[PDB]
RNA sequence: AAACAUCUCAGUAUCGGGAGGAACAGAAAACGCAAUGUGAUGUCGUUAGUAACCGCGAGUGAACGCGAUACAGCCCAAACC
RNA sequence: ACUCGUACGGUCACUGAAUCCUGCCCAGUGCAGGUAUCUGAACACCUCGUACAAGAGGACGAAGGACCUGUCAACGGCGGG
RNA sequence: GCUUUACUGCAGGCUGUCGCUGAGGACUCUCACUCCGGGAGGAGGACACCGAUAGCCGGGCA
């Protein structure tokens, strides 16, 4: 047969991209020397298309201006500090360790001055639980455990724009535009729908999947659809 | 008496072994770091390439070439193809990857022209292999008795017809004798068959 | 809208034209290519084997 | 059916009667180095292995005796040719 | 191959790289009519559809030697300086 | 490529606004987890064989399978008496 | 052209083994190698990646 969409996707053609010239910024935390002296000024709020989620531009003491991955409750005016010695406020960062367990934080590094990898999206947080001198251990979104490097730098307070998912779409056009802002085809057409040809679910003479939609691991690309590795199915139990 | 040579080769024959093998270690680190051509003043192994024709004279060069180990880098059929051509993996290049390596250096010289090379190790990915190239055009050696010979119009890309050291043993043409019959006088002669 | 006739209307961009290098009117103004020459794409002229007959 | 362990018949050897034992010819076991066996190891390669492809042909309803018939003096053994036999077992 | 998978078409068609007026090969870690024998290499004739390969099917397929053509034999590395 | 993206994400699928709802079945097939024991290739190792080698056999045993479990808004099923 | 528990194979995924590969049936370390860091340095570490091979799955493809 033909390959299908999800490999199409790799290729990486025009509509499978994401509108990257019409992005504002790569949001990741400022590097700092040490000392911690590096503190800004809030300077505007703007929206941010690849995340339909508020930024906040800052203007830092050493003339630096840059876009900022902006939690709840930042305002125009207020001074935000990235360092070890900064204060513990929303909107400023700095180190796990330096962070009072119990406190919620976003833009999480993954590996000390990654420029923060988790819980970024609208509203998410991550919740730093336990310290130590070796291991700190986080819990993000998703509900996980995950040990970080207490050298880990992160920002305090919850991401901005919560509460998005709140709202149904309600029409077409409107998930249209959202889709027109990522990289994504969209309208999705069901597998069931295409011909044989062109889908392992495709064909019949009405519409249903061939064989069981529970695909394994070591499936192939071309044939791995439906529900991969799947512990389990359905609702019950 | 034994020459100071003899030593560099004896060392490299375990080239694993005792103080070359440390040597190796240390190096692949920096050559790892290196470009696919590197042109060096000295060659790795003296007696090697003095063997092979080298002589600390103008117009001789000598580059060190890297070359990745395994079989064919091969893409799969798009077509029709019957199950004996529907190979990818164990498919294998006819050429060997010293080969490949000297092709490599002349392209990067394309006025001098290959005159032989050796084999100077190799990591668990990488093969690398010292390319001695001549300049056919610098007196110096268009005077030397012993290299002139590479002058000659007859000889222009030498490596590229596998008029080379390794060209040769790669063609086949080692045997004299038995062996040889689908080998000498060319392999295109013979039909491609050897 | 029919393939033939009515969309025949529309064929008023320029592609290939006469080329600097062999003067044949196949040098691709929008791809800076001649498809009949090979310029823009290879310092060699372009030709192939299969352009004529196997044994001449 | 049924048959005698031993019994009088003639010894292609000897060249007369006498007491033969008769025994069911056990499978002897292959050395693998038979030039069939090479040829299977340098044919098969990429793709399809042409006859080294195929896979065990099956089954005749009955097979035909194959038996060993040893001369109680000589000790050399002669063969015979076998007869379609559902079972066969010896007397004694 | 009266299907077809190995095989065959064929190392063909076609593609990539490159030389010359011709290329390539070439002075034996050869041959092995086993010899008290031959003596660099191409090529032509033959050896021969022979030896060898092969769902041992269809098909595939040399070499030594011999008769010719033309003939040509040398330079490094190292030892010692 | 997704991605100037980070689970309020985005990928892979099914159904197809709202409203009232969505029962029973894990035997087969699929996916996933577990697994005393059984099965399970090659290298290295041990035995026999060969002045070597081919080869025969042993020991060990990964994923996988047997076996057990979970799962149907997973493929699907919901009869005769 | 299409399908599949048709025949035969081929990609791909999983897994063992060998090479890269080092020190003291479970373990530590650091020096290759990998990643993070502008750098200092941090994480990981003889594993992973990559090369070779073996077993299983394998209409994704011929
Ligand atoms: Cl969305
Ligand atoms: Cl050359
Ligand atoms: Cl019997
Ligand atoms: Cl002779
Ligand atoms: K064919
Ligand atoms: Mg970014
Ligand atoms: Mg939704
Ligand atoms: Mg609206
Ligand atoms: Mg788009
Ligand atoms: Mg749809
Ligand atoms: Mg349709
Ligand atoms: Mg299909
Ligand atoms: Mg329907
Ligand atoms: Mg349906
Ligand atoms: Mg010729
Ligand atoms: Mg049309
Ligand atoms: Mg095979
Ligand atoms: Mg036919
Ligand atoms: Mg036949
Ligand atoms: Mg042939
Ligand atoms: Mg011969
Ligand atoms: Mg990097
Ligand atoms: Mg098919
Ligand atoms: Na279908
Ligand atoms: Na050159
Ligand atoms: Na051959
Ligand atoms: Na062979
Ligand atoms: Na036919
Ligand atoms: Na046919
Ligand atoms: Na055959
Ligand atoms: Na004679
Ligand atoms: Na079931
Ligand atoms: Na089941
Ligand atoms: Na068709």
């Amino acid at each position: 047969g033909r390959r299908i969409q999800g490999q199409r996707r790799g290729r990486g053609t025009s509509t499978f991209r994401a509108p990257s010239h019409r992005y504002k910024a790569d949001l990741e935390h400022r590097k700092v020397e040490d000392g911690d002296v590096i503190a800004g000024t809030v300077v505007d709020i703007e929206h941010d298309p690849a995340r339909s989620a508020p930024v906040a531009a800052v203007e830092f003491e050493d003339g630096d201006r840059r876009l900022i991955l902006a939690p709840e409750g930042v305002g125009v005016g207020d001074e935000l500090q990235v360092g070890v010695d900064a204060e513990i406020a929303p909107g400023n960062t700095l180190p796990l360790a330096e962070i009072p367990e119990g406190v919620p934080v976003c833009n999480v590094e993954s590996s000390p001055g990654d420029g923060g990898k988790f819980a970024r999206a609208s509203g998410v947080n991550a919740q730093l639980l336990t310290h130590d001198r070796n291991v700190a251990v986080v819990k993000l979104p998703s509900g996980e455990m995950k040990r970080l490097d207490p050298q880990c730098r992160a920002t305090i307070g919850v991401v901005g724009g919560g509460g998005r998912t709140d709202k149904p779409f309600v029409k077409a056009g409107n998930k249209h535009h959202k889709m027109k802002a990522r990289g994504t085809k969209w309208p999705n057409v069901r597998g069931v729908a295409m011909n044989a040809v062109d889908h392992p679910f495709g064909g019949g003479g009405r519409q249903h999947p061939g064989k069981p939609k529970s695909i394994s691991r070591n499936a192939p690309p071309g044939r791995k659809v439906g529900d991969i590795a799947s512990k389990r199915t359905g609702r019950g139990g | 008496a034994r020459s100071a040579y003899s030593y560099i080769r004896e060392a490299w024959k375990r080239p694993k072994e005792g103080q070359i093998a440390e040597l190796m270690w240390h190096r692949m680190q920096e050559w790892r770091n290196e470009p696919a051509v590197v042109r060096i003043e000295r060659p790795t192994r003296l007696d090697r390439a003095r063997s092979l024709g080298y002589k600390a004279k103008q117009g001789i060069i000598v580059v060190r070439v890297a070359i990745r180990k395994g079989s064919s880098r091969r893409t799969r059929f798009n077509k029709g193809r019957r199950s004996k051509r529907m190979m990818v993996n164990r498919i294998t290049r006819k050429k060997n990857i010293q080969r490949i390596a000297e092709e490599r250096a002349n392209r990067k010289f394309p006025n001098l022209r290959v005159l032989n090379s050796y084999s100077v190790g190799e990591d668990g990915r990488h093969k690398w292999h010292e390319v001695i190239l001549i300049d056919p055009d610098h007196p110096a050696i268009k005077s030397d008795d012993q290299l002139s010979w590479i002058s000659r119009t007859r000889h222009r890309l030498r490596t590229f017809r596998g008029l080379t050291s390794a060209g040769r043993r790669c063609r086949g043409l080692r045997g004299q004798g038995k062996g040889s019959e689908k080998v000498r006088p060319s392999l295109r002669v013979n039909g491609a068959k050897a | 809208t029919g393939a033939g006739t009515p969309s025949q209307g529309k064929k008023n961009t320029t592609t290939h034209t006469k080329c600097r290098r062999c003067g044949e009117k196949s040098y691709h103004t929008k791809k800076k290519v001649c498809s009949s020459c090979g310029f823009g794409k290879s310092a060699k002229r372009r030709d192939y084997e299969w352009q004529s007959k196997a044994g001449e | 059916m049924q048959m005698p362990r031993r019994f009088n018949t003639y010894c292609p050897h000897c060249n007369e009667h006498q007491e033969h034992e008769v025994e069911k010819v056990r499978s002897g076991r292959q050395t693998g180095m038979k030039w069939i066996d090479r040829q299977r190891e340098r044919n098969s390669g990429i793709g399809n292995d042409g006859k080294f492809s195929k896979v065990p042909g099956g089954d005749k309803p009955t097979k035909k005796t194959d038996l060993k018939y040893r001369c109680g003096e000589c000790g050399k053994a002669h063969l015979r040719e076998g007869w379609r036999a559902g079972r066969l077992e010896f007397q004694e």
